RNA sequence: CUCCGCAUAAGCCUGCGUCAGAUUAAAACGAACUGACAAUUAACAGCCCAAUAUCUACAAUCAACCAACAAGUCAUUAUUACCCUCACUGUCAACCCAACACAGGCAUGCUCAUAAGGAAAGGUUAAAAAAAGUAAAAGGAACUCGGCAAAUCUUACCCCG
RNA sequence: GCUACCUAAGAACAGCUAAAAGAGCACACCCGUCUAUGUAGCAAAAUAGUGGGAAGAUUUAUAGGUAGAGGCGACAAACCUA
RNA sequence: GCUAAACCUAGCCCCAAACCCACUCCACCUUACUACCAGACAACCUUAGCCAAACCAUUUACCCAAAUAAAGUAUAGGCGAUA
């Protein structure tokens, strides 16, 4: 039906989708922090 | 739809994250079986307050006072002040040996002292 | 008691309080270690007292009858201390040759950065210690180009600093033709 | 993904195990097999299908007293719990066995034949030609495996040069060795087969999720088959 | 046969080892001076590594075979959880006593006086019945765990009020969280029996003997029950470090030593972790011979001989709703033989105190039914367990 | 929304607070007053139990400082008071039909006071002062009689109720909402529904050494105070509106109740007289009655426990606890 | 002390001691009504309840018999220029009662 | 009027408390806008539990009769080790997800019509057309693709599944 | 974090007839047959009336899993952040 | 007459020269920026396509260590485009 809600915040699932020990898991998180500290980021990860 | 900007505190998040997470205070002890805290008063810190009677020191120094040259305290002006005199004493009777230095004050090891100067086990 | 954290009754109140000149590093060296913590203690107190009244003051919307009463407080316990860290240092150098008391390392990060990592105190010895063993102090063959574009950024910054430079005294010259000699 | 089966026990016992359902999906969290998903609540119950187990410090033939017969959720057949010295155990209940019975677990093979009482576990050499049996193992000491579903069962064809010709269900010839430890009869819940589930959600209380609505033209696999019996099936290795 | 626990789930192996090693009079490079992983060097071998000083959060125990009190040949303990198989038979053939039905005939008559009657009997437990059952607490429906043990404390109290007619009965206290421990032998089999928990009643006058010298010495015409193919240690805890000692639950100098009755509660409120009434019936003999023959061995010493004087232990195990009496007597310590002389146990089994208890009124097509209250009231229950409670005073 | 008045209470002269909460005027001794027992018999057997819980009991457990409250002051509590009226029931014919609880709970709820919501949607509205006790006494008896009046119930006391200066929430006390109860240890249908005595026992939180340590020597007596006026005050409401009294139907006659406060070691003894219910601002506008407590100081038991021996007995507590049991309801011509 | 490295404590071993302590607490008049014996402080997070206690009692000599504390946070609402949010410092708030009346 | 309301969970983070200003509220004083100053105080929750072996067949449904199938959330023991105590974190609000002060979405406990929460009309007049309702002479589907809508709360069938 | 499916441990379902129900009437609750309004709307799918289910193949809170040459699907070429 | 209009600096771009970064204290790979317990998880492996050949399927330039010249020469290529 109505749409545009489709975010329900939830800190725990915030942090392990999106977090620093995740990004840090995997190459490819690590290279997607380097490239936000490339450009600047304020906020590298979640 | 999080601000990611804010700094991640104890007061956000579930029962869980705020419980699990501190403003920075050290641990005093340990948490046993039925979430039972026991404290560890050697891990309590204890204060050092000494007596304050009689003492003539006081917080600010009257602008009359004449100034004074700066030379920062380093190791040689140390074992100049305090070693030194005892090892020229002791090099000139002929009692000196270079197997005394632990006598004249060297440490040989920092174990098996209260305060250690290296890894530093004393707060301040 | 309870009185320290205040000002003195006569006092209270007064739009001006006289206060003398903060204790200089070589004052505090000519004084002992004993003499240094009472006088510690002391200029604590003297804070405390200050910071009550600040607050106060700010809670009545009144200025600070002297405010620089707390910079002088802070800049002899600043000078307390630098002069205890000193005399720390050098009996350390001394006995031991370290110059800091807290052990550390020299560390490549997963990120390719060398940064200094200072040693933490552990009951289990580091090789069965499972939070430290999941931490990377090693970068994999990736972080090349990333460390490359930083450097370049980098020269980039200070070239465009140092051609700003340039432009700025060659504009100070053509103003001031006398700062040619 | 993180799976970690729950087939974690390494120590035997009789007391319920909780059992964690798949849903079909393998370790990758991809779906291998469909239909599969939901259900009720199962707790696992191990059974010891080595029904020549003897107990430690003790050796030769045995018999044990069948305190129980009951449900199973996760076999067709019912689980008899039995009793023997100071060691309980679980197995597979034949068509005629309940509290009271004393089943007799023997290794004993010898010249003549044997009386066959029902849940008795007997070796194939030592059981009677043209016998019916049930929870066969392949190879001596592997366990059974080959007769296990409800109201299934082999007779024993053939003993020739050691070696024991058995049917299998499925009416295919298995050769084994004659020291091959069989139970005699039938297993438990004959009629089996002959159930309704009635209606659509007694498969989805079993755990059976509905088929897919794809239409599927048939191939040339489709049709009957009519095809010879297999060759023998021998384990005897010379 | 068939293995339990996959190798998925069991533990994985090391990765190999490298060559170098192998490799002799090379010493490997390794990254066990930069204090932290490298995969380029090669693992280092770890001495193995003792903590040292003893931290008993943080304490791993020696080995099994290490324990001081360490012996081979096996126990078999009986304690509160233990459920016996065959039940009844299999707690007389470990005991050495020879069951009789229906409670003794002096503790039967203790009450057929009017006088021994507690005045509004009937009343009196249908309101201990009514407050276990449903005043008990603030829920609607109090649970096993909350009625069980207010009913026995109630109807013991209901009983202890009869001081008035029979002084005797302040010469008696009840006793909580009190263990014992008796150890003896059958067949060249070490059986301990070690109770713990329940309400003891301790006393300080030892009860009569139920039975005559007479029957002790017919006794000997019985013969146990076996219940082949099902070894009588089935269901106890085979246990290889334990130490044998006699223990009677209390220090010397108390001042009421004699176990006149021990209550033995079943108020788990799952119907599988509660005792069938065989398994109860069993754990209550094997407690009461294991206090009689604690109380045996320390007034006559640890040798093995025929009690000239019997030791009487009465036990009452109940549900709640279901109870069950036992008067056991004691009269020989020389167990190991499998005949002679034995021990006997006047047994009442399955005595309903109520059918059923409504908490919430029954109403059918908007008329009441069943209304709140016990239905199916027995009082000969509540007459029986008052003559075992009056039994040695009155 | 309703404060939770806990009666054992870590707070600093929560006493005072509690006497401001229910109404109460704290007085200090007894109430005025209006076949041969033997005493020796009575010490032996509170001797016998003591013993029993020290040293004659074998402890299978290495039984530790923090679990000793339990391990032993309960279980001490609880047998003395069973032996006790098992002894007291030929003198005091109530105790043979009394019922005897161990650890159940008493529950009271009542309104006192009204507030002004300071902020939110609700900001400038009245809103009533609402207060929950829980309180679970160790041991307690309980009769279907109702004890003789101590004070007639317009009886009247010079000392004055003394007065909070700020919100409860000082005290410390919270606010939780949850559901209330009004339970006299049993429910309505219990033929026993008047009180006798109340026996409660101090938790290790709250003992002398702790308090000494943290410099509470003087509230060991407001925590007593605090404990048995709040465990009372709860009882006699509760059987009040049991019978059918509540704050527009004030009690026509004074609810009395007893109880006996100990650490293990030390014995404190209080009575409690309900004689209003109209806590209510509206109906306390003009309620001349005032519930009276009157309390007396902890004294030993016992001074030390050396193997088979009890040093210091104390007959004065003994007699005090066997006058508590022995006290029993007016017979009706 | 704050900002430094507790000594790791093992079972047995030494008192941990602070000799120059960089606690630094101020007296806030209470913006509420409070009992006559409740005194408010404010206070850095590092700072326990029976840190303070002892602070007190070694320093003032204020006798000391409950503390109880709470951490109170600024406010982060104001943007100034940029649209950047400011934010208020927390700290926590101390009440303790007097030990003698 | 009462669709609710109160509290918890989740979420957000000071977002109608005081003072000095009144930009501003889909009008307007209110204040939710600006600055300064105050605040939420643990008993309620989170943060737990030494080792090695070993034990755990008997559903819940008032659990008592029957009655089942889909076969079920809710246990130990033996030995060794173990004197020590009340730390830390959440506690505010008119609030969350939908670009909004959005008629939408939103899990539980209690209340079952309220003891708690709110206001459909800025003022006037009573044109057309339009929207929501009420009532209607006689006829009662003659309307229409079709009894669509509204009212009263029928009978007998056919096709497909 | 929506949604399609699954995993682990949870929660809710008034009242009436019959009781044996993937049973009937009928609230909470889920879904969305028909009509009217709205069409830059209150709403990038809503409101009012009227409807189907409502002890089950039901609804739902929390955490985890399946990722695009794919997942998943009681096949609608559905759904996988309008 | 309002609304408005106008400004000259902040700084930036291309070269040249020169090979740049690194830790007051405390915290930061677990839910990063969280004082303090039994692990063993460790890196390496052809780029493909758009496009051109007027479709497209073989094929289609992509700095690899000296500017220029040899030289768009030899040579390769649906001997086509082009290399
Ligand atoms: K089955
Ligand atoms: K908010
Ligand atoms: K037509
Ligand atoms: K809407
Ligand atoms: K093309
Ligand atoms: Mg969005
Ligand atoms: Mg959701
Ligand atoms: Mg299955
Ligand atoms: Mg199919
Ligand atoms: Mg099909
Ligand atoms: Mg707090
Ligand atoms: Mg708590
Ligand atoms: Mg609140
Ligand atoms: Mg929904
Ligand atoms: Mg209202
Ligand atoms: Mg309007
Ligand atoms: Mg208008
Ligand atoms: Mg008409
Ligand atoms: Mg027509
Ligand atoms: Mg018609
Ligand atoms: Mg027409
Ligand atoms: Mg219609
Ligand atoms: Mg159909
Ligand atoms: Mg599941
Ligand atoms: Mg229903
Ligand atoms: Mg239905
Ligand atoms: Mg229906
Ligand atoms: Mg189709
Ligand atoms: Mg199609
Ligand atoms: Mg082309
Ligand atoms: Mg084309």
């Amino acid at each position: 039906k109505a749409r545009g809600n489709e975010y329900q915040p939830s800190n725990i699932k915030r942090k392990n989708k999106h977090g620093w020990v995740r990004r840090l898991s995997t190459p490819a998180g690590v290279q997607v922090i380097l490239r936000r500290m490339l450009k600047g980021r304020k906020s590298l990860s979640h | 739809g999080a601000d990611r900007m804010s700094k991640w505190t104890s007061k956000r998040g579930p029962r869980s994250f705020r419980g699990r997470k501190g403003r920075g205070a050290k641990g005093i002890g340990f948490l046993t079986s039925g979430w039972r805290f026991v404290q560890i008063k050697e891990m309590v810190p204890e204060f050092v307050v000494p007596d304050l009677t009689g003492f003539k020191l006081k917080p600010y120094v009257s602008y009359l006072a004449p100034e004074s040259e700066e030379t920062p305290l380093t190791a040689a002006q140390l074992f100049s002040e305090a070693v030194a005199p005892a090892i020229e004493k002791d090099f000139k009777d002929g009692t000196f040996d270079p197997d005394n230095l632990e006598k004249y004050g060297f440490e040989p090891t920092q174990e098996g002292k209260l305060f250690q100067l290296y890894p530093r086990n004393f707060l301040r | 008691g309870l009185e320290e954290f205040f000002d003195d009754p006569k006092n209270w109140g007064q739009e001006k309080v006289k206060s003398g000149a903060a204790w200089t590093c070589q004052q505090l060296r000519n004084k002992s270690n004993e003499d240094l913590h009472k006088l510690w203690y002391v200029l604590l107190k003297e804070r405390n007292m200050l910071l009550t009244l600040e607050q106060e003051a700010k809670r009545q919307r009144l200025p600070m009858p002297s405010p620089e009463r707390l910079d002088k407080v802070v800049d002899s316990m600043d000078a307390l201390d630098k002069v205890v860290q000193e005399r720390e240092d050098a009996l350390r150098l001394l006995q031991t040759g370290q110059e800091r008391a807290r052990p550390g390392a020299w560390r490549r990060d997963i990120f390719g950065r060398i940064i200094w990592h200072k040693f933490k105190q552990w009951v289990i010895p580091w090789h069965l210690n499972k939070r430290y063993n999941r931490k990377r102090f090693f970068a994999l063959p990736y972080v090349d180009h990333f460390l490359r574009l930083e450097r370049e950024k980098r020269a980039r910054i200070k070239a465009r600093k140092e051609n700003l430079e340039r432009k700025k005294a060659k504009i100070l010259l053509k103003k001031f033709p006398h700062l040619a000699e | 993904a993180n799976f970690v089966s729950w087939k974690s026990r390494t120590k035997y016992t009789i007391t319920p195990v909780k059992m964690r359902k798949s849903g079909g999906r393998d370790h990758t969290g991809r779906i291998r097999v469909h239909g599969i998903g939901g259900g009720h609540k199962q707790r696992y119950r191990m059974i010891d299908f080595l029904r020549f187990r003897p107990e430690e410090t003790k050796s030769g033939p045995f018999e044990e007293k069948v305190i129980q017969v009951r449900y199973d959720p996760c076999r067709s057949a019912d689980i008899a719990l039995v009793a023997g010295g100071s060691r309980k155990r679980w197995i597979i209940a034949t068509e005629n066995m309940q509290a009271g019975d004393t089943i007799l677990n023997s290794n004993h093979i010898g010249r003549m034949a044997v009386a066959a009482r029902e849940g008795d576990a007997h070796p194939l050499g030592a059981l009677p030609v043209g016998t019916l049996i049930n929870n066969v193992e392949s190879e001596p000491g592997r366990g059974a495996q080959y007769i296990r579903a409800a109201g299934t069962c082999g007779v024993l064809l053939r003993k020739v040069n050691g070696t024991a010709i058995i049917q299998l269900p499925s009416k295919r010839q298995m050769q084994v060795l004659e020291t091959c430890v069989a139970t005699v009869g039938r297993v438990s819940n004959v009629d089996h087969n002959k159930r309704v589930i009635g209606k659509a959600g007694r498969n989805r209380w079993l755990g059976k999720r509905p088929n897919s609505g794809r239409w599927h033209r048939k191939g040339g696999w489709a049709g009957r088959k009519i095809r010879p019996l297999p060759p023998m099936k021998s384990y005897v290795k010379l | 046969a068939y293995e339990w626990g996959v190798r998925s789930t069991r533990k994985s192996e090391p990765p190999p080892l490298d060559r170098v090693y192998e490799i002799p009079g090379l010493e490997p490079i390794t990254f066990a001076g930069k204090m932290h992983f490298v995969p380029w060097l090669a693992r280092p071998i770890f001495p193995p590594w003792d903590r040292g000083y003893k931290d008993p959060r943080f304490y791993r125990s020696p080995p099994l075979h290490e324990h001081p009190l360490y012996k081979d040949q096996a126990c078999y303990i009986f304690h509160h959880r233990c459920r016996l198989l065959e039940g009844v038979k299999q707690a007389l053939w470990l005991t050495k006593t020879k069951l009789i039905e229906g409670l003794p005939e002096k503790v039967l008559s203790l009450v057929d006086d009017p006088r021994n009657h507690i005045e509004n009997q009937d009343e009196c437990v249908l309101n201990v019945i009514s407050h276990a059952r449903l005043w008990q607490t603030t829920e609607e429906i109090p649970k096993r765990e909350t009625y069980c043990p207010v009913i026995v404390d109630n109807l013991i109290q209901l009983c202890k009020s009869q001081i008035l007619k029979h002084p005797s009965l302040a010469r008696r206290i009840c006793v909580q969280n009190s263990t014992f421990s008796a150890t003896w032998n059958r067949e060249s089999l070490l059986l301990q029996v070690r109770g713990s928990g329940g309400a003891r009643l301790s006393t300080k006058d030892p009860l009569p003997t139920i039975a005559s010298r007479e029957e002790i010495e017919a006794t000997k015409n019985h013969v146990l029950e076996t219940f082949y193919p099902i070894s009588p240690i089935i269901d106890l805890h085979e246990c290889n470090i334990y130490d044998v000692k006699n223990d009677t639950g209390f220090q010397e100098g108390y001042p009421y030593p004699y176990p006149h009755t021990l209550y033995l509660l079943d108020k788990a409120n799952l119907r599988p972790h509660r005792l069938q009434p065989d398994q109860l019936r069993a754990k209550m003999i094997l407690f009461a011979f294991g206090s009689a023959l604690a109380q045996a061995r320390l007034l006559y010493g640890n040798d093995a001989k025929v009690l000239e004087q019997p030791v009487v232990v009465q036990s009452v195990g109940t549900d709640g709703r279901v109870f069950h009496f036992l008067v056991f007597q004691l009269n020989t310590t020389d167990l190991d033989c499998n005949e002679g002389v034995k021990n006997l146990a006047w047994v009442d089994s399955d005595q309903l105190l109520y059918q059923h208890f409504w908490c919430l009124p029954v109403i059918k097509k908007r008329v009441v039914v069943e209304p709140v209250g016990p239905v199916g009231f027995k009082p000969e229950t509540f007459r029986k367990f008052l003559a075992l409670y009056l039994h040695g005073a009155a | 929304m309703k404060y939770m008045v806990y009666p054992q209470t870590f707070a600093l002269n929560a006493d005072r607070w509690y006497q401001y909460f229910t109404k109460t005027v704290f007085l200090s001794g007894l109430p005025p007053p209006p076949p041969a027992l033997d005493l020796a018999a009575l010490r032996a057997v509170a001797c016998d139990c003591l013993l029993q819980e020290h040293f004659y009991l074998r402890r299978r457990r290495r039984v530790h400082r923090y679990e000793e409250s339990e391990v032993i002051s309960l279980p001490f509590l609880d047998q003395l008071v069973s032996t006790l009226v098992g002894l007291l029931s030929p003198h005091n014919p109530a105790l043979a039909a009394a019922a005897l609880d161990y650890r159940c709970p008493v529950h009271f709820y009542w309104v006192r006071g009204e507030e002004i919501i300071p902020r939110g949607h609700r900001r400038g509205r009245i809103d009533d002062l609402r207060y929950q006790i829980d309180d679970k006494p160790n041991n307690q008896i309980r009769i279907s009689k109702q004890l003789a009046e101590f004070v007639p119930l317009d009886y009247s006391v010079p000392i004055e109720i003394p007065t909070i200066k700020c919100k409860p929430d000082k005290l410390p006390l919270f606010k939780r909402q949850y559901e209330n109860h009004i339970f006299v240890g049993s429910k309505t249908a219990d033929p026993c529904c008047y009180g006798h005595t109340q026996f409660h026992l101090l938790p290790d939180k709250l003992r002398r050494e702790r308090l000494l340590r943290q410099n509470c020597a003087d509230q060991i007596e407001v925590v007593f105070r605090a404990n048995a006026i709040a465990s009372l005050f709860a009882w006699t409401g509760a059987q009040a509106m049991y019978q059918g009294f509540w704050s527009e139907a004030d009690v026509t006659r004074p609810f009395v109740s007893q109880a006996v406060i100990t650490d293990g070691k030390y014995f404190s003894f209080f009575c409690y007289q309900l004689n209003t219910l109209a806590l209510t601002t509206q109906a306390d506008q003009n309620n001349p009655r005032k519930n009276i407590c009157w309390g007396t100081q902890s004294k030993p038991l016992y001074e030390t426990i050396e193997d088979n021996d009890v040093k210091g007995f104390n007959d004065d507590v003994l007699l005090q606890i066997v006058h508590f049991l022995l006290n029993r309801p007016k017979e009706e011509k | 002390a704050r900002n430094v490295v507790y000594p790791l404590y093992r079972l047995g071993g030494p008192q941990l001691r602070v000799f120059r302590t960089n606690f630094f607490i101020q007296l806030v008049r209470p913006g509420v009504a409070q009992p006559e014996d409740t005194v408010q402080f404010r206070i850095p997070m590092e700072m326990t309840r029976v840190d303070l206690r002892n602070y007190l009692e070694g320093i003032y000599n204020v006798p000391v018999a409950a503390v109880r504390t709470r951490v109170q946070h600024g406010s982060n609402k104001r943007r100034d220029h940029r649209n950047v949010r400011i934010k208020k410092p927390d700290y926590k708030v101390a009440y303790v009662q007097l030990a003698h009346g």
